[PDB]
């Protein structure tokens, strides 16, 4: 009955700070490693970041490298993600997802979902 | 029956068993001397009331040096080193008990897991996994704690003996009345309550079964319950069975508390009665016997868990013991496959009149024949549980056939060459169960590493676009079976694990049943490309997922038909 | 957080809670009175002269008593009468506690099981059975045993309060030393051993899962283990993980034994201290204060399990407690379906653009169109995971759709009539889960008896030729799922069970998967002939079973094509 709900990303002008908080429920939050994804207008999907079970090994992508720092709070069962600077692509609504969503097939999986927070920060 | 014990323990195990046995006896002598050491010290302290009565201070302390109050303090701290020493020595003994029991938990279980690994796949098939798992990890905990309960029992019955010897060394009518009152209390609780302990204790097991069973059954007909809409016929059977489970449970928790409660009022009565015999009978030694009355106190304080643990290990030597050691040999003395020989496959894989079913199951084949040349990429279309996975279990080195030969280059598949024949095949079980570790170990299946053999495999299994984005790369923890790896990611890893063996035959076994529509065909083509240099057997539960298969064998109701 | 309590328990569960809590306070006075009755009995047993002195013991000496030795013996049996009365008293108190705990294990679980039985079918599908099972018998188990711990905690801190107060009346410096020595040992052990108890105790929970998961993973890959042939790579990861699990367990069962082993040395030293300290001080009344030593002995001997049960209930008030009470307002206050109306079925079951998906998933349909006339005898041909049972569970009263009308004689299927429309459908599951009771109760689905309609059901389900050979016949305890009942006879009851409902639409849902063609064809032919006067939705998993089916709707990947 895995149901995740992230809500903490609104429209604020670029060059600032924006931390999103993803809440989870229905599974042992610590044993599962977590990731992030996004769906662009018209385009398919696109990956963001990833992190391990202990939170001591990080991962990012080249289009967002050196821009974000991911933290895991295994106390309130929340997956955070700091965000700085927005491009005409950093908008595709960052959901949450469960395990490692990162290949081009394991993205077609509804391992979390849940509303979402649209962050279309234009010029 | 003791001969079945030494058969499992080895020199690192047997020598450790003797060490605990001697320490069990020595720890007993330590407790006794720790009790007996109170008697002199507390005789001299109590000798202060009567001033002088024997050569115990003014006529005894003048043998070394120092005054009276100094020798009573030095004897006092001399009592508290021996007690802190005992508190450490008794703790170390209870540490060797755990080190031996939990060390044998590993030393013993390390071999039974190998035994159920070496049996033929049919012998591993006939018994389910929820039974073999208990056969390699449930029995070991019982035997380990049983041997530990046996050593602790020897320590205790020894503690009881020489401490009773210390009591008899002091008084006569008391230790007599005490022994009589003790064995009278050992009765009733063991012959009138101990039967009712299980008379209302296994009725609680009966009630827990009667409650769990109808609860699990009730949840299964929930669809039929919503159709019935009326739950009265189900809750009228639940409330009466729960209320039948209720009192059958409270009678267990009542008769399990009567022994100790009665033993408390007894302990009080046998305590105050250790006093009423000293003041009445004129042994009035203000220090000679008033010292001994503290010895009876400390002795009893060391004796109450002394008697409790004996019955505990006694029940542990009946609940466990004889029911664990016999099955052990039979499961570890079990027979394993033995064969030495090689074989070569260059031409075709004749089957030649298989005719097979499981041990006690009906024949799902009978005169099943086909042949597989090198690189045919065949399939097995079936009706699930009819005989596809059974037939493919026959084609591979598993399951010795009944009347079959299974020729390879006009050479029979038997136990001599089945060992070398099992090497050149992967499995890729779509719903592959991985263990929580690095994906590299999951591809190598733990058989060390070969790097130069992993990157090529990952590149062939189309995982190269997947390792890059991982945090620890090829070293990220896979997280149980899936969790961190979705269905087709596990497929790519399963393909990589098989390709890592560098095989010549690849078998799929329903490799398309745990994925979405989009994820299947891409993986299928990704396998078809890396199988161009190899062969393939597919157990597809559906049609058109094989199309590129030059052979399509459909197994119906015993016979093997061919489609495309 | 206490407001969550009264919402569950009623008035009787409050009158019985006060029944136990006042008893919890009173049982402390009984123990103290049982101890405080010792010091008089022993100070009179020693000094007979007390029976002719003081404004308390003079006249009773010459009231039927005659000499002094006769009355002290009478006082002795009066104490053992009080101690046998006290043992029976404590046995009754520990009998009501278990009756209340295991009484609420039923009273609460009955309501929670009734709550999970009436939720919508979608809410019951998303969560697994072991979760719900433990939510209605494991959660009730913890909360039941928790309330008793709180009562026992208050009873326990009470008996420590007035027993410590009874000791203070007896002595000044001794009780002060004992209290300081106690709160010094209440320290250290709670802040130096307690961390290592969990530092090596929750490491056990860590190592146990890390040892079981790699073991349970190898059993599922036993096929690939036979293929690899080399087990050194599996055992190099098993021995290294087991040699780690070994030490990770020896330190837990060692540090969990360090306290009581050090506690023994404490108990020994705090005993000989008391008597020595009380024998050096010149209050030696021969009896007046040397009897008080026995009160301290009985006080502490009653205070050792007293200290154990307090921390036991405190661990029960932290390990559980707050993790159970909150998850009942979120389990008991659950919401359920509504509506009150009737519905009729006589023309067609128009579906008309179904389109459906679960809570937070994708849509398996997107426009799905069909219509079912009364008596059409339709089938659904799909794959093992497409959505064959989903659409049929949508046609029937189950599954509230997202965009689907599910018309019934041009009338909508909503909450007001979903009850009535669910009343007129029967499921007949092929792998039917039977409960260990008479086959009559199985067919009635627990709805009492009904020999009128029920005798006709057996004649319809062709069990009559099977009831004859049955020993108890219609009252035959079926023997759990399937004792001596073959697969076909289980199907006959599956048909009989839904036939007792007097339905109008009959589901099957994969009624062909685990039985030979013959033992099922005789059942399939039985189905097509007894389905003429009703409608039927078949969810066949294989072909050729729907010969006489007039309609065959094949659902592919979102669209509905039609076959026969
Ligand atoms: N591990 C097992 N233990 C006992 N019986 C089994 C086991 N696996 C399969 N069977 C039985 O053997 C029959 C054939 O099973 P299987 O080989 O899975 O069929 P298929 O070859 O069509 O997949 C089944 O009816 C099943 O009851
Ligand atoms: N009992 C169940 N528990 C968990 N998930 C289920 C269950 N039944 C179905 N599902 C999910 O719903 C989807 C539809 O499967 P299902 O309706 O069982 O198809 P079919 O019954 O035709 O095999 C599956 O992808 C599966 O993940």
């Amino acid at each position: 009955q895995v149901q995740l709900q992230e809500s903490g990303g609104g429209l604020v002008q670029p060059g600032g700070s924006l931390r999103l908080s993803c809440a989870a429920s229905g599974f042992t939050f610590s044993s599962y490693a977590m990731s992030w994804v996004r769906q662009a207008p018209g385009k398919g999907l696109e990956w963001v970041s990833a992190i391990t079970s202990g939170g001591g090994s990080t991962s990012y992508s080249d289009a967002v490298k050196g821009r974000f720092t991911i933290s895991r709070d295994n106390a309130k069962n929340t997956l955070y993600l700091q965000m700085n600077s927005l491009k005409p692509e950093d908008t595709a609504v960052y959901y949450c997802a469960k395990g490692y969503v990162v290949d081009f097939l394991d993205l077609a999986e509804y391992d979390s979902w849940g509303q979402g927070t649209q962050v279309t920060v234009s010029s | 029956m003791v001969k079945k014990l030494f058969f499992i323990l080895s020199k690192e195990d047997k020598n450790f068993l003797f060490f605990l046995l001697v320490f069990s006896v020595f720890v007993s002598f330590i407790e006794t001397f720790a009790i007996s050491l109170v008697m002199p010290f507390i005789t001299l302290a109590s000798d202060f009331s009567y001033f002088d009565r024997n050569k115990y201070l003014i006529s005894l302390k003048e043998y070394l040096n120092i005054p009276v109050f100094e020798i009573i303090v030095y004897f006092g701290v001399g009592l508290i080193v021996f007690y802190v020493f005992r508190a450490l020595l008794n703790a170390y003994y209870f540490h060797l008990l755990a080190r031996f029991s939990k060390g044998r938990k590993h030393a013993i279980a390390y071999k039974v897991f190998s035994k159920f690994l070496n049996i033929n796949y049919e012998k591993f098939t006939q018994k389910n996994q929820s039974e073999i798992l208990k056969s390699i990890t449930g029995e070991v905990y019982n035997l380990s704690t049983m041997i530990s309960s046996f050593l602790l029992l020897m320590s205790e019955i020894f503690v009881v003996l020489l401490l009773y010897a210390l009591m008899l060394l002091i008084n006569y009518k008391i230790t007599l009345f005490l022994s009589i009152f003790m064995v009278l209390n050992a009765f009733i609780l063991v012959k009138i309550l101990s039967p009712i302990i299980k008379k209302a204790g296994l009725r609680r097991e009966e009630a827990m079964k009667n409650f769990f069973e109808i609860l699990n059954t009730n949840l299964n007909n929930f669809k039929f319950i919503k159709l019935k809409t009326k739950e009265d016929g189900v809750l009228s059977l639940f409330k009466a069975q729960s209320e039948a489970f209720s009192k059958a449970n409270i009678t267990n928790e009542s008769v399990a508390a009567v022994p100790r409660i009665y033993l408390e009022g007894i302990g009080f009565c046998v305590l105050v009665f250790i006093v009423v015999f000293l003041v009445l009978k004129n042994e009035s030694d203000i220090s000679g016997i008033l010292s001994t009355i503290s010895i009876f106190v400390l002795a009893l304080y060391r004796l109450m868990p002394s008697a409790n643990r004996i019955i505990t290990s006694y029940h542990d030597l009946l609940y466990y013991h004889s029911s664990l050691n016999i099955i052990y040999q039979n499961l570890r003395q079990e027979e394993e496959n033995l064969g030495e020989g090689k074989l070569s496959f260059n031409q075709e894989l004749k089957i030649c009149n298989l005719s097979f079913g499981y041990e006690g199951k009906k024949y799902l084949f009978k005169n099943l024949n086909l042949n597989i040349k090198k690189g045919e990429k065949i399939a097995f279309i079936g009706e699930s549980g009819c005989g596809k996975s059974t037939l493919v279990d026959l084609i591979i080195g598993l399951l010795k056939p009944k009347e079959g030969q299974i020729l390879i280059d006009k050479q029979e598949l038997n136990a001599s060459n089945a060992k070398n024949y099992r090497q050149k095949i992967g499995y890729i079980p779509q719903n592959i169960y991985l263990f929580n570790d690095s994906i590299a170990k999951n591809i190598t299946f733990g058989d060390a590493v070969d790097e130069e053999k992993l990157n090529k495999v990952i590149k062939q299994a189309n995982l190269e676009h997947f390792i890059k984005n991982l945090p620890q790369g090829v070293q990220t923890k896979v997280g149980d079976g899936g969790s961190n790896l979705s269905g087709g990611q596990k497929q790519r890893i399963a393909i990589a694990r098989a390709l890592y063996l560098e095989p010549e035959i690849l078998v799929l076994d329903q490799a398309t049943s745990a994925l979405d529509t989009q994820s299947e065909a891409k993986i299928m083509d990704e396998i078809y490309k890396i199988s161009k240099d190899k062969t393939m057997i597919i157990i597809a539960h559906r049609l058109s997922t094989i199309t590129q298969c030059d052979k399509v064998y459909r197994l119906e109701h015993g016979k093997l038909k061919e489609e495309k």
